[PDB]
DNA sequence: TAGGGTTAGGGTTAGGGTTA
């Protein structure tokens, strides 16, 4: 059904009352507890209602953070980085020495930072044959993060509405400073310009490995999108866009090959015979070799944020929260089948609510006279409803993170000699 | 808000007689600064017996340092696993000529005037 | 209270002032101002809470209401 | 000897209306866009706001003249005033240091907004000697009725990598003055000198 | 015929929920 505003609130009480899973929550954050006070002393940012903005409401502990969070009722849940001292008592140290210390690395994609190359819908509205985009950037980001720098765990999140978030939660990456964050984003990145540029590629006859690897895994992709589904050639002013991309030499020579061509297909091979031709007859020109990788890579390729990630107390939104305009909650996406994820798909909190009901439903005649604590209600609660794929990713996430610490234990077991 | 400070002689934090986590003001004589691990090693003498606390102080950078002298230290106790008990220093200042005897005899009066006012619930 | 801003000049012929009698008093006959005669359901300019720039003054009462 | 080592922007109150023609004569390159873009589509992002809000501040505006401005500006860009209060007005308050911290902030040097963060789609925010065309810096240049020398010697400057010089070919061409005789580093300078030579 | 001047005097209220 479609989702109202006037109806929100009862609804997102009865979710933290209930769906919420506190339990998986706090067991990722307090990372075992290795470090004393590790999850003591990070840095919340609710959102309450009438958009009123707080920030720094630490907690005790998991049955406080329960309570705090069953008064409350925030709209959008944050996290920030840990610091020396609790946040809530930041008042009571002299200034200076209340100084983050560590964060996840995170990275942000926009769908709308596509509007001036994508056709396919307008501002933002989105369309099933759109999100191929970012399934693309989600491969080529992935791949990147796992073989070059070889980190380990990674836990991919769809915010809701447009974008999709990293949290990579490795342990050697929590302890980096703002410079080495800074050069993981510039070396990640390759659309570089603002508006007044049109050009965002500037490679030379030289190709990186990097480059390689993602022109190699990037054209499975290109030929069908681009070609059959936004049809990027095909009005006049379509190629006339196109042609400001490519020397003045031919652009009257290929603007008569797309006057004689019909559809996206044959202008699509002219180019390319004609890029090739000009290949083989280089003389004297700045431009690079690969004029057919490089528009390829300037309307395919993703867009990063350096701001999102050179600060250190920044903050970024929370999994599993509610966004206040299509009530989509926000899920992880399995590594293994993300070709297969729609996003239309993704259960709302009004669907939920409704799952929720018809489970209380089913509980009037198959669950009776149980007297359990809220704990293992709520535990058959979240199992019986739409939730359970998700969360069973991320416990499957969690227990390879388990599985991580008990190898580095028994690592340092070897190393000190201790058995 | 953080919780109060009540008064400790250093004997008897010495001996751990305080719950873990618990926030405690003392007193004492400093005796060494390491400078580069950021640990202040204060002693107090009491007969024939020293005693000694370890004070973590990486929430009053910077601070000078007067070798043996005495000092007022508030914050909380921690329980480690290998160093045994050490404070998280909030506020540390510097007193000096004020006569130890005066003091231990106004916790002592205080403690038994809350005793007595305790006598009748 | 309101000021005029009429047409700006000097004039050092005869100048004819007039007064109006009693101006708040006519009002007040003329469209029958009264608590009992009175509502205050609009949005005009005066009595509503702080959000924005618009508030409420009732309008005119209607004559054809007990006086 | 530590003391030694130890190293060791106020114009008066303007008006609301004069800004644009001030623009139009004292606003360096490193902001003319910024303005152009601010008169034209009435909205701007966070890069480009904080950037313009640091240089009117420091050029001798008021919170209460800033804050009409940007309520105006933003009428003019089809927001609701309630919501204005809610977020800009609100943003623009601990802008100045009114509430909050209140720690008082500096405007960004030339240096550093040359050196900032690079703007992308959507953004205005940086001197077009760094991140803009070739083509659209010559433009641009032409609707200011540059002389084709100064357009050469513009060019010039910028292929060396030298923006503050050509900053300050753009100053003397504009004010009509053979040298500046000051070197840039600073948009409140820029703005200052440009108030002298008035 | 015994002290001076003898006078009653300040006696309200102010607002969180924030970062470059």
């Amino acid at each position: 059904e479609t989702f109202d505003p006037t109806e929100l609130p009862e609804l997102l009480k009865l979710y933290y009352r209930r769906l919420f899973p506190y339990s998986q929550y706090y067991r990722w954050l307090n990372y075992g507890g290795v470090i004393k006070n590790y999850f003591q002393h990070r840095e919340f940012s609710f959102t309450l209602k009438d958009d009123i903005y707080i920030r720094y409401q630490s907690f005790n502990n998991q049955s406080d953070l329960e309570k705090e969070m069953q008064k409350m009722n925030p709209y959008k849940i944050d996290i920030g980085a840990v610091y020396s001292h609790r946040p809530n008592q930041h008042n009571t140290v002299k200034l200076g020495a209340f100084q983050a210390q560590e964060k996840e690395l995170v990275f942000d994609i926009d769908m709308t930072d596509y509007d001036d190359v994508r056709r396919c819908c307008s501002s933002a509205d989105i369309c099933p044959k759109c999100w191929t985009l970012m399934t693309m950037a989600i491969r080529i980001i992935d791949r990147a993060l796992k073989e070059d720098f070889g980190f380990k765990h990674r836990l991919w999140v769809y915010s809701g509405r447009r974008g999709v978030h990293c949290w990579v939660c490795d342990e050697s990456v929590r302890k980096l400073s703002s410079a080495v964050r800074s050069g993981i984003v510039e070396y990640l990145s390759l659309v570089k310009g603002g508006q007044d540029v049109k050009k965002k590629v500037h490679l030379s006859e030289k190709i990186h490995p990097f480059i390689r690897k993602s022109i190699n895994i990037i054209k499975k992709y290109f030929e069908e999108y681009a070609l059959v589904n936004q049809d990027i050639l095909e009005n006049k002013e379509s190629w006339d866009k196109i042609l400001a991309l490519v020397p003045e030499t031919i652009h009257d020579e290929l603007q008569q090959s797309f006057q004689k061509s019909h559809n996206s297909l044959q202008r699509w091979e002219h180019l390319k015979k004609v890029a090739s031709r000009y290949q083989n007859n280089i003389k004297n020109d700045k431009y690079g070799p690969w004029l057919e990788w490089e528009i390829m890579l300037q309307y395919c390729f993703p867009r990063l944020d350096i701001n999102v990630s050179k600060g250190i107390n920044h903050l970024l939104k929370s999994p599993f929260s509610v966004h206040p305009k299509t009530g989509r909650i926000s899920v992880p996406i399995d590594l293994q089948k993300v070709d297969q994820f729609d996003p239309f798909t993704v259960p709302t909190i009004s669907f939920i609510c409704r799952e929720l009901d018809a489970i209380s439903t089913n509980e009037e005649e198959k669950e009776e006279n149980e007297a359990e604590s809220d704990v293992k209600h709520r535990t058959r609660d979240y199992k019986k409803t739409s939730l359970a794929p998700y969360v069973k990713v991320f416990e499957h996430f969690l227990e390879n993170l388990d599985k991580s610490r008990k190898g580095e234990l028994l690592k340092k077991s070897d190393l000190q000699k201790d058995f | 808000l953080p919780k109060p400070g009540t008064y400790y002689l250093p004997w008897e934090v010495s001996a751990g007689q305080v719950p873990d986590g618990s926030t405690l003001r003392t007193f004492g004589r400093l005796c060494l600064y390491d400078m580069i691990q950021s640990r202040v090693t204060l002693m107090a003498q009491h007969g024939s017996d020293q005693h000694q606390v370890l004070v973590c102080t990486k929430l009053v950078e910077p601070f000078h340092a007067q070798v043996g002298s005495l000092y007022i230290v508030l914050g909380e106790l921690q329980h480690q696993q290998d160093r045994g008990s050490v404070v998280k220093a909030r506020v540390l200042t510097c007193v000096e000529g004020m006569n130890l005897p005066l003091l231990e005899q106004a916790i002592r009066e205080q403690r038994l005037y809350k005793q007595e006012r305790g006598g009748s619930q | 209270g309101l000021v005029l801003d009429p047409k700006v000049g000097f004039y050092d012929k005869f100048i004819l002032l007039l007064d109006f009698n009693s101006l708040y008093p006519s009002i007040i006959q003329e469209f029958n101002i009264c608590f009992t005669t009175v509502q205050r359901v609009a949005s005009e300019a005066q009595k509503v809470t702080e959000d924005g720039e618009q508030e409420q003054i009732p309008e005119l009462p209607d004559p054809s209401l007990e006086m | 000897l530590l003391n030694h080592l130890s190293h060791s922007g106020n114009v008066g109150k303007i008006s609301l209306d004069q800004i644009d023609l001030l623009s139009t004569k004292s606003f360096p390159p490193c902001m003319r866009q910024l303005h152009k873009a601010l008169r034209e589509n009435h909205h701007l992002r966070h890069g480009g706001r904080m950037q313009y809000g640091l240089f009117l501040k420091g050029i001798g505006l008021t919170l209460e003249q800033a804050l009409q401005f940007w309520k105006q500006e933003f009428i003019k860009g089809k927001m609701d005033p309630d919501k204005f209060d809610k977020g800009y007005s609100y943003n623009i308050r601990h802008s100045f240091g009114k509430e909050g911290k209140r720690t008082d902030y500096t405007p960004f040097s030339c240096l550093k907004i040359i050196l900032s963060n690079p703007p992308s789609q959507g953004d205005y925010h940086g001197c077009p000697f760094r991140h803009s065309d070739p083509e659209l810096l010559k433009q641009k240049l032409q609707s200011y009725k540059i002389s084709p020398g100064g357009i050469s010697q513009i060019l010039d400057l910028v292929k060396g990598t030298h923006y503050q010089v050509a900053c300050q070919k753009y100053f003397e061409m504009i004010h009509n003055v053979d040298d500046c005789g000051f070197s840039l580093n600073h948009p409140n300078q820029f703005f200052c000198e440009s108030q002298r030579i008035l």
